């Protein structure tokens, strides 16, 4: 049995590339719609403050950096003469001290001259991950980065696409009661079928995840399933269907639809060929449609001889002439 | 809540349902099994009225007719009232056809009304407290034994 | 009502008839019971619902037609006698049948059958009162009374002839057989008038 | 008497893992719908500005260290000295605040290193409880944290589950009434059965908690039981009718 | 070309993009075929007295 659910097809990775550092944008240096690799610069924040930040803690390390040196030079003329007791031992410990408090100053500020040129590389905006770049969200001149991280542009993997549908949690729960009751056997297996709407254009892909929370508005179930997408018809955002299977009958018993009654009851029943050539009536339960035959859940059994034709002239136990 | 939501939740929920069926024409070459969907749509008895839904949160809790106003089975109209020696009655003015006799369809009417008593609820008896047509039954079996005295 | 039965919007101005636009679903998504369920409807947040996260279909039996007369709901049962036997012992014994079936319903004719009863309730009286009035104008027309019996002894002779005619064919007592009869015993009281008169 | 009410399943522990610090997902490494164990690392966040913080706070440390280290040691070397008076007593004390003032600075940068490490291990988006994790809200390359905790995921517990039903309040005070004059007896021992619509599986639960607190919206009390699921049949979210022992 | 729904930006949803449009009969309830093949027909009364 197979369900068509209502899905959209959504990239694999997005990356929502914003500004994380105030400033007017200088250049933009991609081309809209274009593939971008990792580390692609795309856009050109000026680095008016970024660029001074980055000097005062440069500033910083050379000052560290001369006072390090200074204690280098004080242990290297201190370490021979100890040994001579040239100078006191305490003196030495003090030296030794103050070349570990400079390099440790040292590590400090170039931990700081770090962060400061963290701070100006967001400046020059980067693509983050390989995909295929949309619009300019700004242009050259705007103000991006100040109160909010302004969206500047989005990149998305088009290879391969996910398609997160979705599906009634009554008909999950009916499918797994069946599954664990033994009826339907699972078809977690069977690949997922993609068709795109208004076109002839299939694609297979395959269920990822199973979300376990129903939708409290819709009363839905979200699944996610990858597709394949080399050529690139597959669209992000696209409305598709995807033929997802509902379990595998080994044993299914389909009849012709015809051949089926309902009582006043509503219990379904078939005229069957018994002994003798006597029709003789036995409840049947009935499943799904399809086709012009019903699938037949219980009350059959495999070579049952089913009367498929004049059921309007027929009462139980007459003697009728099969062809 | 205001009186214009309580209508408009009586007129929206309080509705039949012209369904369909499926397999309908024009039908595909295959499907052979058309038949009714037949919803429920209009309410029967006051505690079906009562459970319409006013207000409902995502959450479960309802807000049912029942909880703010009363229901049950009452007239239409309580303009008129009518009684019959001090007790509660109804009565109803069966005027004749033209060209027609009365006095073979006061009969008929009696006869009908006396054979329905039979199934009546034994609280309730029927009576015709005005007849027309014995005035003339009278008039005429008098004027007869004008003419032959 | 829009998916399933069709509902028709407003006027279509087909080049100047006004015929009705009809909005209904596709052959292929109304096909089958589960097709209901796949519907979708909108919340009051703006999703939309699958018919099937809250309807469950159960199948029970239904008229697809209700037949009332006179206002009471009713069947209407109809047939034709066997061959060979008239209708009014059918409607004989169809009331008797009718007469076992539990108290509360009742059996009415309807169209011909109505007809029939009419017309074999009229044709005695008719009869009579076509003979009265001939003896009437006979005592009129030969002043007498023994002369007026004398001449109406003669239309049995004519019913004879008749009779034993269309049983010998076999032929029903139909309508145009009364009306032959009866113009056959128009022409046999002109023949008995015409020997009594001169004699 | 039972009352069948309306209610929602609702998940015992429920984790909105959001992002503690702003940066860009490096990666996720974990797969959509498994079941993940507390502490198992889901995204990971660019550690650049964090590794940095860490390493200043453990300069700082080492600066901090050093002179402890000399302090110990001007303290041992004074500590004999003093004893036959070749230090002066107020020396020696002036040296052992030293020491002590380096020993409280350790403690100071010792402690500045464990805020910057912690601040790192934000960067390492860890599951907080042990549960079903489900899709991913954020991929890889998606800046997280910049101005507010973006979702990542949510990880949720799914056995046992609290299905949250609604009472009539007015019902709640008539039985309650009930109760009190002894027209009845309290149902409170009997246990919960909550049938979900369409499906022949039936679960027993306690009730837990009646609510004090009237929804203005509808006048109607909540109430929380706790039904086993050890199937998984129950799902977080489901439209379930419980019926509840009315007296 | 009926508009569903229209966005500021230009992009609409036009009412052939979700429904096939065609000139059909307002009722399917009855068919006449006339010796095997798809046929109409009237019934023509007569006035009174005529």
């Amino acid at each position: 049995v197979f369900a068509e659910l209502p899905g959209r097809i959504e990239p694999v990775r997005v990356a929502e590339v914003r500004a994380r550092v105030a400033g007017i944008v200088l250049k933009r240096t991609f081309e809209e719609g274009a593939d971008v690799k990792a580390g692609d610069v795309l856009f050109q924040i000026d680095p008016a403050p970024f660029k001074a930040a980055l000097s005062r803690a440069q500033g910083e390390l050379a000052r560290a950096e001369a006072q390090l040196f200074q204690a280098q030079a004080m242990v290297r003329r201190y370490e021979p003469l100890v040994k001579i007791d040239a100078v006191s031992q305490q003196d030495f410990d003090n030296a030794m001290a103050a070349l570990q408090s400079a390099q440790a100053d040292k590590r400090s500020a170039q931990a700081n001259v770090e962060t400061a040129r963290l701070d100006l590389g967001y400046a020059e905006v980067r693509a983050p991950i390989a995909g295929r770049i949309g619009r300019a969200q700004v242009t050259e001149g705007a103000l991006v980065g100040q109160g909010e991280a302004t969206l500047l542009a989005r990149i998305q993997q088009l290879d391969p696409v996910y398609a997160d549908f979705t599906q009634p949690a009554a008909d999950a729960l009916r499918l797994r009661a069946a599954i664990a009751e033994g009826k339907v056997a699972g078809a977690s297996d069977q690949p997922l079928s993609l068709r795109v709407d208004g076109t002839d254009i299939e694609r297979k892909g395959t269920l990822l995840f199973t979300d376990i929370s129903v939708d409290r508005s819709t009363g839905q179930i979200a699944l996610r399933g990858q597709f394949d997408n080399p050529e690139g018809v597959l669209l992000p955002g696209m409305y598709v269907r995807v033929r997802t299977p509902q379990g595998l009958n080994q044993n299914a018993i389909l009849v012709p639809q015809r051949a089926v009654q309902r009582s006043a009851d509503g219990q379904a029943s078939v005229m069957l060929l018994g002994e003798g050539d006597t029709v003789e009536v036995r409840q049947v339960t009935t499943g799904a449609m399809q086709g012009s035959r019903w699938q037949i859940s219980e009350g059959l059994q495999a070579g049952d001889k089913v009367i498929t034709s004049s059921l309007a002239a027929i009462r139980p136990g007459a003697k009728v002439i099969p062809r | 809540l205001s009186i214009d939501d309580v209508n408009n939740a009586i007129r929206t929920q309080n509705v039949q349902v012209p369904a369909g069926a499926f397999g309908s024409t024009p039908g595909s070459s295959e499907q052979e099994l058309t038949a009714t969907l037949t919803v429920k749509g209009t309410l029967d008895n006051p505690e079906e009225f009562a459970a319409i839904v006013l207000r409902a949160n995502q959450d479960g809790s309802r807000l049912t007719l029942g909880d703010v106003a009363r229901i049950e089975v009452g007239s239409q109209d309580y303009n008129f009232g009518s009684r019959q020696d001090g007790k509660p009655a109804v009565a109803a003015a069966v005027q004749l056809s033209p060209g027609a006799n009365a006095i073979q369809t006061a009969e008929a009417v009696k006869q009908r009304l006396t054979e329905l008593s039979a199934n009546f609820p034994d609280n309730v008896e029927f009576s015709v407290p005005y007849d027309t047509s014995r005035f003339v039954d009278v008039a005429i079996d008098k004027v007869i034994m004008t003419l032959i005295e | 009502s829009t998916a399933f039965g069709s509902s028709v919007i407003n006027d279509f101005a087909n080049a100047g008839r006004q015929q009705r636009v009809v909005v209904q679903a596709e052959q292929a998504e109304r096909m089958t019971p589960e097709s209901v369920l796949r519907l979708h409807v909108p919340n009051d947040s703006g999703s939309l619902v699958p018919l099937s996260a809250f309807v469950t279909t159960s199948w029970e039996e239904g008229p697809v037609q209700v037949a009332r007369y006179n206002g009471y709901p009713s069947i209407r049962i109809a047939g034709d006698a066997a061959p060979g036997v008239s209708t009014g012992e059918a409607m004989l014994e169809l009331e008797r049948i009718a007469a076992e079936l539990p108290e509360g319903i009742g059996y009415e004719w309807t169209g011909l059958s109505y007809q029939e009863r009419v017309a074999s309730g009229q044709a005695t009286m008719l009869f009579a009162l076509a003979i009265t009035v001939v003896f009437l104008l006979l005592v009129a027309l030969y002043e007498s009374w023994a002369i007026p019996l004398t001449v109406m002894l003669i239309v049995p002779v004519g019913a004879l002839g008749a009779v034993l005619a269309v049983t010998a064919i076999g032929l029903p007592n139909d309508v145009y057989f009364k009306v032959g009869l009866i113009t056959v015993i128009g022409l046999a009281a002109k023949n008995a008038i015409l020997i009594v008169e001169f004699a």
